[PDB]
């Protein structure tokens, strides 16, 4: 990965929705719950070993492909793309006869 | 334009404690700020660019971490080499007056030493010129403060001695401490007997260096 | 690999002119962003000036204390950055500083801002401003004429300006030495004294000398320190 | 993680995610089962004071929707048609595919006004409304529900 693009931030500020767990009390209740616009929790990633700035070149890289995915199916909203990507990473190892000593069986 | 205020102004730790120290900022900035190390007698050097972003070369200890408003700086374990004045600037907007903060001067906390003590009269050559200099050194030490006090025949004298510090020293953390005295020549030769009296942790009781002119 | 020097400072009277100059090595010279950074003596930090490279047009920034008396000047041929300095004010004694901001930094800022993160720090100049004229150092010895261990100095008096060394024994002596710096008299001019610790038993086999170096001057003067014993046996 | 039941010859057992256990065998996505379970069942009070007391508005919370493939069958459902005192809608309308609970002895239907103070009505034991092979965390207007929570299994 060698990141082309003409400037990068090299610091993350990210955001996201799973919990970090240590629920406290009840709130996991929708009406005692936050607001939609409390349910995030953030941090921050220095850029270590040049990774954050090749992430963002790899996120341009995906969106080619990602589009022509999109072009090709017809679900207005598409949430399965991670389930498949493993599915094929079990199919990859899996998907055939396992052969001991063989290049595509992963066994001891 | 943009205030930037450090804290604390001097700070004393231990070798392998938890240093941190955190920079305000006046108006908003989104993660501008950098760190440099300025040791005495050298040129700054940059240790962190941005947010919790190391230099190459940098070791490990130091982090960044912050954004916003405020900002802070920690060293997991400190060592020797990290005694030095570090300064935290933003680059949001063309710098202003007050863009570079004041400055955190770090200071290493070691057990307390004993100060050796020797004192210097004046030189003959000196003594011709018409003015005269007694000198009292306060050599390995630790902490700075020390109490130094100059009696000329048993008679306390204030407002014509000046004390100088050396910095911490880079091998061993002990300071060094030089008490000069200046007189003229007549009142030189008024008195017979000229101590350096001091008093420090280190030592149970003040101990007084003193002479006679003209002695051995 | 990168490095810069400061040359040109020295002192000036107030409302006099002055030229500093600054040689970079080490990296692309006419990519990176120059600026000028002053340290007052008790006033830390102080941002001074800032020039752009060729190809982001190359304007020049002033602070506001400075605007109007400042002019910062470039030579990428040479890999040189000037600063001139015009109707100067007490208030611009100082330890001037010239700092890079290189194109791999521009490359992290990613809002573009015209703020910049000053690389690398050049060793320094000094820029004395004052009514008084130079003055040479007066070195005298002092002797240790206690114990197992000694002590050893000799004493630095009524010089100006600041710039001032002091190696002992042409620098073979670098343990033990303590330079304490420079106390101002009340007389306007300072003192500085210089001391090294060492055995007692070496002082009557070794020969000490002090070498006090003062550049402004151009005065470089080194003095011998020795020391009790009665030696009656004379008739 | 969501708990996984695990299911033996006259046993019950919470999966444990960091184990594995060889011996469980899962041939088939048939083996996989959602269920919806009625709070009937654990005794809650089913009158209508209590139930509606366990009911409350709140504005904010986005609604949120998770199938169930099998479900219980009720004693007592409820099927609410509540407007504000100016006379507007207090709850929204079903969402298309969202259909009646299947099978209900009883259906209570209350009719009338409140202040309504919020854009959804939620539980605030934080239990779920099942409808029709959809299980909601709020209510929609004149669709009958049954109170419930859900349960995921392998079958062998
Ligand atoms: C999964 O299963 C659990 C176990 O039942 C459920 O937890 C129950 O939640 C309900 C919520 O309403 C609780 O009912 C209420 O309890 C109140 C307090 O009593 C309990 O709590 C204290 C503090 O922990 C305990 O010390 C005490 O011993 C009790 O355990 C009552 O005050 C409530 O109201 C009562 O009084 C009012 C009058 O003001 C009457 O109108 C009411 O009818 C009622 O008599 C009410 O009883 C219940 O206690 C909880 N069970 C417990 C704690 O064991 C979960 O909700 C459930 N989750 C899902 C998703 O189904």
């Amino acid at each position: 990965i060698v990141n082309a693009q003409p400037k990068c931030n090299p610091n993350l500020h990210y955001w996201t929705t799973q919990d970090e767990g240590a629920a406290i009390g009840l709130a996991w209740i929708p009406y005692f719950g936050p607001a939609a616009e409390g349910i995030y929790i953030e941090g921050l990633m220095h850029n270590q070993d040049g990774l954050i700035c090749g992430l963002r070149q790899l996120a341009n890289e995906t969106t080619q492909a990602l589009q022509l995915f999109l072009r090709a199916t017809t679900e207005l909203r598409t949430f399965s793309i991670l389930n498949r990507k493993a599915i094929d990473f079990l199919l990859q190892r899996w998907g055939g006869t396992c052969h001991i000593l063989g290049p595509d069986c992963c066994i001891e | 334009d943009i205030r930037l205020t450090q804290s604390p102004s001097s700070l004393s730790a231990s070798v392998g404690d938890r240093v941190t120290i955190t920079c305000r900022a006046s108006h908003y900035i989104s993660t501008y700020l950098n760190w440099y190390q300025q040791k005495p007698g050298k040129a700054p050097k940059l240790l962190i660019y941005a947010a919790s972003n190391l230099q190459s070369g940098v070791p490990s200890r130091f982090s960044g971490s912050g954004f916003g408003t405020d900002f802070s700086l920690t060293i997991s374990s400190l060592q020797p080499e990290d005694f030095a004045t570090y300064h935290c600037q933003q680059s949001y907007s063309t710098p202003g007056r007050y863009t570079f903060g004041q400055g955190t001067k770090v200071e290493i906390k070691r057990t307390v030493a004993a100060p050796s003590v020797f004192i210097f009269p004046p030189s003959d050559e000196q003594l011709k010129s018409g003015t005269a200099s007694v000198v009292c050194l306060l050599n390995n030490f630790y902490p700075r403060e020390a109490k130094v006090q100059w009696k000329v025949d048993n008679a306390l004298q204030s407002g014509n001695s000046q004390e100088s510090v050396t910095e911490q020293d880079s091998k061993d953390s002990t300071y060094s401490l030089s008490s000069t005295l200046t007189l003229s020549k007549a009142d030189y030769e008024k008195h017979k007997v000229y101590a350096c009296e001091v008093t420090h942790q280190g030592l149970r009781s003040p101990v007084t260096k003193s002479f006679n002119r003209g002695e051995c | 690999e990168v490095q810069l020097v400061e040359s040109g400072g020295g002192l000036v009277k107030p409302g006099g002119s002055l030229r500093l100059s600054c040689a970079a090595s080490g990296f692309t010279f006419s990519n990176a962003w120059m600026s000028w950074v002053r340290q007052a003596p008790g006033k830390g930090l102080e941002w001074v000036g800032r020039i752009k490279s060729k190809t982001d047009g190359g304007t020049i920034d002033y602070a506001a204390p400075v605007k109007g008396r400042f002019t910062i000047s470039r030579d990428d041929s040479k890999n040189t950055v000037y600063l001139q300095m015009t109707s100067l004010k007490t208030e611009d004694t100082a330890v001037y500083y010239c700092t890079t901001y290189t194109e791999d930094m521009r490359y992290f800022d990613w809002l573009l801002r015209g703020g910049e993160t000053f690389d690398y720090w050049g060793q320094g100049t000094l820029v004395t401003v004052s009514s008084a004229s130079t003055k040479g150092p007066s070195v005298f010895p002092l002797a240790p004429s206690s114990g197992g261990t000694a002590a050893l100095g000799c004493l630095v008096k009524d010089y100006f300006p600041e710039p001032v060394t002091v190696s002992w024994n042409s620098g073979a002596l670098t343990s033990g030495v303590h330079t304490f710096p420079a106390v101002l008299q009340s007389s306007g001019l300072y003192s500085l004294s210089s001391v090294v610790t060492v055995p007692s038993s070496s002082l009557g086999t070794q020969t000490y000398i002090c070498n006090v170096n003062h550049k402004p001057s151009n005065t470089k003067v080194d003095k011998k320190v020795e020391p009790c014993d009665l030696e009656v046996d004379d008739d | 993680s969501i708990p996984l039941g695990v299911i033996h010859n006259s046993t019950l057992q919470v999966s444990d995610v960091d184990k594995l256990v060889c011996r469980d065998k899962l041939s088939s996505t048939n083996q996989l089962r959602s269920v919806g379970l009625n709070l009937e069942g654990n005794g809650v009070a089913t009158d209508v004071p209590s139930a509606t007391k366990r009911w409350g508005f709140r504005s904010g919370v986005p609604p949120k929707v998770v199938n169930y493939e099998a479900g219980e069958w009720a004693e007592n459902c409820y099927n609410l048609e509540i407007k504000k005192p100016d006379g507007s809608e207090c709850l929204p309308a079903a969402p298309d595919g969202i259909r009646g609970f299947p099978r209900c002895r009883y259906v209570h239907k209350v009719s009338g006004t409140g202040p309504c103070a919020g854009d959804f009505a939620f539980h605030k034991e934080g239990a779920f409304f099942l409808y029709d092979r959809l299980a909601s965390t709020v209510i929609y207007r004149g669709t009958t529900f049954a109170e419930g929570v859900v349960a995921f299994l392998i079958l062998p």
